[PDB]
RNA sequence: UCGCCUCCUAAAAGGUAACGGAGGCGCCCAAAGGUCCCCUCAGGCGGGACGGAAAUCCGCCGGAGAGCGCAAGGGUAGAAG
RNA sequence: GGCGACACACGUGCUACAAUGCCCACUACAAAGCGAUGCCACCCGGCAACGGGGAGCUAAUCGCAAAAAGGUGGGCCCAGUUCGGAUUGGGGUCUGCAACCCGACCCCAUGAAGCCGGAAUCGCUAGUAAUCGCGGAUCAGCCAUGCCGCGGUGAAUACG
């Protein structure tokens, strides 16, 4: 079962910490975070596969679990690409290794952005979800710097079963989400 | 930029401070920029001489160093052609 | 799942400032310059400076020369 | 660097003296 | 080192290193290692980690640096926004600051030639 | 203009003419074929670095308005996709 | 207030794009001129501009000035780079009644364009061209990179 701090943060602190702000009577009527799925939207690979993979084992070292590619669903020549075509890269990890690594994010990642006052908090989905955008990818401690080549980002989601989008800002916020006041 | 004298013009002042026991109205004219910001009768406006017109400036703060016809430009300019 | 994935090892990595554990990743430890849960920029508040105004200095650099006074 | 105010030689061009040019000894 | 915001210069000594940061200059530069107390000569590559330590800790405090200051210049410039006085309208017109010769040069404000012809 | 296909004229079976009203065909696919196993669209409203009316991502809503190599009609997700 | 405006065009120039070069330290070698309603030695504060003192000098007596290129030493190692300094934020100083339009410096931080110039176009035949600094006039100050002078090191080539 692996142990992982934030994962232990989440049952002897966060947990019984939302039975008091809203007063859940159910002991699954309380919010819990699942289900974490990186997304690289990737039109830089509008016509190559060399910086693909190399954008596939960059993900593949961040979260411990390779990418899958995504692929276009119709044609748009107003910015070419055709029915076919690698354009975007996409891992969705789930328990364990979805708290292993929204622990090196919310705790080494984030606040090696430059500047960063802290995460937004109206990027909240209406119905307890949150989403986050990210330029450069170096911020995550398995990437050294000297080994890049571009400066591809990742949309992040973080799917939640609370119902309000307030019961997932109380949840983020106790497992340690800044939010810029 | 000076340092140990920092200087307002007397006239400007002498007309400002007379006006500012207790309240006054903004009515208040001037024709020299030499001045500077004043704080105190913040929330006042003078009018300040642009070469042409009075020009009523209005303080809220924000301003010192710049003395008064900085708020006061002197040319139009406006476009060249376009 | 099997003869693909990147394995994950056991805690530990190296802070600018202190220390940090979980890790996993695929590095046994790495090392990270600027710490986060730690203390500096928006962890408890470390105001490096304030950004002067002008209403409060200005209005006592220039009012430092108080012979405009009254 | 003639136009440079951070230099010996720049400040020998202006004229004028300073850090980066003190008035001898 | 990423001792900053950045990280970059490699073998090219600590005096010269330090300069390659928006704070740093050439002025900070030694003063910030006379005042830690580190050979300004040294290879930068990743010497004793103590002294980047002392350098990094220092540096990064004391003074404002990096993307924070150009926030704060950037937005010292935003102080003449409001009803701003001559030297905002400037900074709007895109136009030289000091006010200095403008029928000619002031290129590096206005930008390259447009020729209007007449 | 001449042969073939689709819709209307066509009078609720079929068929039905005019130098009547409108469009297509003279190909294509070794996968776009066989079978077994899986999966469900278009859109709309939110959320999300570069990224916009559309690229990928998450979340609800959405019974078929999508798709089905090309005209049109019929048919179709309890699949033909 | 304006002559200092600025979408632009031309003239004369200054500073450069670097290694026969740049930075720092040390250390030499000039001429021609100007100054007691000024030049201001030497101390003191100051990173510095400069401020406090304060001696000498109606000046081949005292002061402006140490000339700079050079030399020695050491550091960069060819990279928009310790080349380049524009532009911009901030902090100061001095003259002046006052320096926003529109002053010169000093200091911190930014560090742009430029990696050598299209068609065309200029100067110079011996201390000459090039390069280096120095003085003076105007002048409270200064937008002087100008003008008028002073000396330092010192080419190339002229068949015709
Ligand atoms: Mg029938
Ligand atoms: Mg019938
Ligand atoms: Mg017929
Ligand atoms: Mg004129
Ligand atoms: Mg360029
Ligand atoms: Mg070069
Ligand atoms: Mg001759």
């Amino acid at each position: 079962p692996l142990d992982v701090a934030l994962k232990r943060k989440y049952y002897e602190e966060v947990r019984p910490e939302l039975i008091r702000r809203f007063g859940y009577q159910n002991v699954w009527e309380v919010p819990r975070l699942e289900k974490v799925v990186i997304n690289q939207g990737l039109g830089e690979a509008k016509e190559d596969a060399r910086i693909l993979e190399k954008a596939a084992q960059e993900l593949a070292l961040i979260t411990g679990q390779k990418p899958a590619v995504t692929r276009a669903k119709k044609s748009i020549s107003n910015f070419k690409l055709r029915k076919g075509m690698p354009i975007g890269l996409r891992v969705t990890l789930r328990r364990d290794r979805m708290w292993i690594f929204l622990e090196k994010l919310l705790n080494v990642a984030l606040p090696r952005i430059r500047d960063f006052r802290g995460l937004n908090p109206n990027s909240f989905d209406g119905r307890g979800n949150y989403n986050l955008g990210l330029r450069e990818q170096l911020i995550f401690p398995e990437i050294t710097y000297d080994m890049v080549d571009a400066l591809r980002g990742m949309d992040i989601a973080v799917v939640t079963t609370a119902e309000t989008d307030e019961e997932a800002r109380a949840l983020l916020e106790l497992l340690g989400f800044p939010f810029r006041k | 930029s000076l340092k140990k004298g920092v200087f307002v013009d007397d006239h400007l002042l002498e007309k400002v401070l007379e006006l500012n026991a207790k309240g006054e109205k903004r009515l208040i004219k001037t024709w020299s920029r030499r001045s500077t910001i004043v704080p105190e009768m913040v929330g006042h406006t003078i009018a300040v001489y642009n070469g042409k017109q009075h020009v009523p400036v209005y303080i809220t703060e924000n301003m010192v160093g710049h003395k008064l016809g900085e708020f006061a430009p002197t040319r139009t300019y406006r476009g060249h052609g376009k | 799942k099997e003869g693909i994935h990147p394995k994950l090892v056991p805690a530990r990595i190296i802070c600018g400032c202190g220390n940090v554990i979980e890790t996993y990743s695929t590095k046994p430890e790495i090392y990270v310059e600027v710490c986060s849960k730690c203390h500096p920029f928006y962890t408890g508040q470390q105001r490096f400076v304030d950004t002067e105004g002008r209403v409060e200095r200005f209005q006592r650099r220039y009012g430092d020369s108080y012979r405009k006074g009254r | 660097g003639k136009g440079d105010r951070r230099t010996r030689r720049g400040k020998i061009w202006r004229g004028t003296y300073g850090k980066y040019r003190p008035r001898k000894k | 080192a990423r001792i900053a915001g950045v990280e970059i210069p490699r073998n090219k000594r600590v005096d010269v290193a330090l300069t390659y940061i928006y704070g740093i200059g050439k002025a900070r530069a030694k003063e910030a290692l006379e005042k830690t107390g580190i050979n300004p000569a040294t290879r930068v590559k990743d010497l004793t980690e103590a002294e980047v330590v002392r350098l990094r800790e220092y540096v990064e405090n004391t003074w404002k640096l990096e993307g924070e200051l150009r926030a704060e210049v950037a937005a010292n410039i935003k102080r003449l926004m409001d009803i701003g006085c001559y030297r905002g309208l400037r900074h709007r017109r895109g136009l030289p600051v000091r006010g200095q010769r403008t029928r000619t040069n002031a290129r590096t404000r206005k930008g390259p030639r447009k020729t209007v012809a007449g």
